[PDB]
């Protein structure tokens, strides 16, 4: 089916601290009350620039990602994957089966067969969230975990996301997938798209509010005024061309 | 008041390249079959 | 407010390339030699 | 056998750092961010993806050392006018100055 | 900043206030006497009238 994003997907821009500047930003982020898709627990979805990605459960039944292009040999793809505890990352070929997953019987296997002349290899209720960014050559990854108590349900609430790790292919991506855990015998997408946020900043360099200024005319008023406050008055914007 | 003189400070020295392993291995190969061993993110070393 | 903002308004300025490479006058300076890098000096001299 | 590939560039050599200098006037430079002024340490605190901080009107003002992984802040050099204060040639040639 | 100097008042702030407090003292005390000339005292309550 689907649901609505809220006031969810903001992340830190850079490497920057400000103590109580309200900074005005200009990136790809996911729109304010935003149309996101309710997925059951997979098919596969489309990679456009940015995508959004958010899993709640009590049980570990989602397990890693996988992302390419064409899905299939001779088309460089990225894999993640944690068995238990050693998150791998690989970004090379593969060759994917129809029904990839990992169960918990309690067999775990069935994944891919495929193993080929690999660039990078590396070894390591609750809310889980993240964002994944491809630019010039890069791969932006973000995190947060809230611990919640809704049972399968997005909650209200706002909290930024933290830049986790970065690596350079040089690649272009196009689609991706997903792994799950059920037998042998629940998530989220959103899409990212340029906008325009003001964030605020306490004393500490930490993301505690953002205004999206595309939203509604109050909303491109406070970007106006630049503060989250506004006074009686009238106040000019923009123009009707 | 002149700056007294200018300083650089970078971050540790992370993986070495390890060159170690084609410049000391064991046994090469004959001239018609040669190796193509590539490197990848690292610090390289061409002052040693 | 009025003295403050004008204020503000001359820092950020110097934060504009004026249509130049860059808007800092060491990065235009150590990648182009002076008989090129004059001219985007003149620019952000111009403008500032 | 190098090559420059459109990819970004991965592989290359160590930069040399050197011992840093506290209270002074000089020229820091840390992974790219280069000026001048006095280095010290601050009572701030980062997150560790945070690199250096920027206050209003866009300044970088604090920086961390990659090296200890502690905050230090950077303040310009002393700046300032020089003024004369005379009681006229006509009078006497003792110059004060401000 | 870079370049940017604010210059202090001449005048401190106390100075101000007691120029302000020798006003308000010359006004109850000699009414409007004291701006002409040499402050002549006189009754608060003569000089409402
Ligand atoms: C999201 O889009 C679908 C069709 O694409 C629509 O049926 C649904 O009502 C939309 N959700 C919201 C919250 O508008
Ligand atoms: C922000 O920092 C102050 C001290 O600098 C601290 O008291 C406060 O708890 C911090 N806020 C957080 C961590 O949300
Ligand atoms: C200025 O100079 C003239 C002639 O030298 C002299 O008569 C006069 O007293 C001087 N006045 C002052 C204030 O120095």
């Amino acid at each position: 089916a689907y649901t609505n994003s809220f006031t969810r997907g903001v992340y830190y821009p850079d490497k920057v601290f400000r103590s109580s500047v309200l900074h005005s930003t200009q990136d790809l982020f996911l729109p304010f009350f935003s149309n996101v898709t309710w997925f059951h627990a997979n098919p596969v979805l489309p990679f456009n620039d940015g995508v959004y990605f958010a899993s709640t459960e009590k049980s570990n039944i989602i397990r890693g990602w996988i992302f390419g292009t064409t899905l299939d040999s001779k088309t460089q793809s990225l894999l993640i994957v944690n068995n238990a505890t050693n998150v791998v990352i690989k970004v090379c070929e593969f060759q994917f089966c129809n029904d990839p997953f990992l169960g918990v019987m309690e067999s775990e296997f069935r994944v891919y067969s495929s193993a080929n002349n690999c660039t990078f290899e590396y070894v390591s209720k609750n809310l889980r969230e993240f964002v994944f960014k491809n630019i010039d050559g890069y791969f932006k990854i973000y995190s947060k975990h809230t611990p919640i108590n809704l049972v399968r349900d997005l909650p209200q609430g706002f909290s930024a996301l933290e830049p986790l790790v970065d690596l350079p292919i040089g690649i272009n991506i196009t689609r991706f997938q997903t792994l799950l855990a059920l037998h042998r015998s629940a998530y989220y997408v959103g899409y990212l798209q340029p906008r325009t946020f003001l964030l605020k900043y306490n004393e500490n360099g930490t993301i505690t509010d953002a205004v999206d200024c595309a939203l509604d005319p109050l909303s491109e008023t406070k970007c106006t005024l630049k503060s989250f406050t506004v006074e009686k008055g009238i106040y000019q914007t923009s123009n009707f061309r | 008041v002149q700056p007294t003189e200018s300083i650089v400070r970078f971050p540790n020295i992370t993986n070495l390249c390890p060159f170690g392993e084609v410049f000391n291995a064991t046994r090469f190969a004959s001239v018609y079959a040669w190796n193509r061993k590539r490197i990848s993110n690292c610090v390289a070393d061409y002052s040693v | 407010n009025q003295n403050a903002q004008a204020l503000n308004t001359l820092v950020k300025q110097l934060s504009s390339n004026f249509g130049a490479i860059s808007s800092v006058l060491n990065d235009i300076l150590s990648r182009l030699d002076p008989p090129e890098a004059e001219v985007q000096i003149d620019r952000l001299i111009t403008g500032r | 056998s190098f090559e420059l590939l459109h990819a970004p560039a991965t592989v290359c050599g160590p930069k040399k750092s050197t011992n840093l200098v506290k209270n002074k006037c000089v020229n820091f430079n840390f992974n790219g961010l280069t000026g001048t002024g006095v280095l010290t340490e601050s009572n701030k605190k980062f997150l560790p993806f945070q690199q250096f901080g920027r206050d209003i009107a866009d300044t970088t003002d604090a920086v961390r050392d990659p090296q200890t992984l502690e905050i230090l802040d950077i303040t310009p050099c002393s700046f300032g006018g020089v003024s004369v204060i005379t009681p006229g040639t006509n009078t006497s040639n003792q110059v004060a100055v401000l | 900043f870079n370049g940017l100097t604010v210059l202090p008042p001449l005048l401190t702030d106390e100075m101000i206030a007691q120029y302000t407090s020798a006003l308000l003292a010359g006004t109850i005390t000699s009414g409007w006497t004291f701006g002409a000339g040499a402050a002549l005292q006189i009754p608060f309550a003569m000089q409402m009238a």
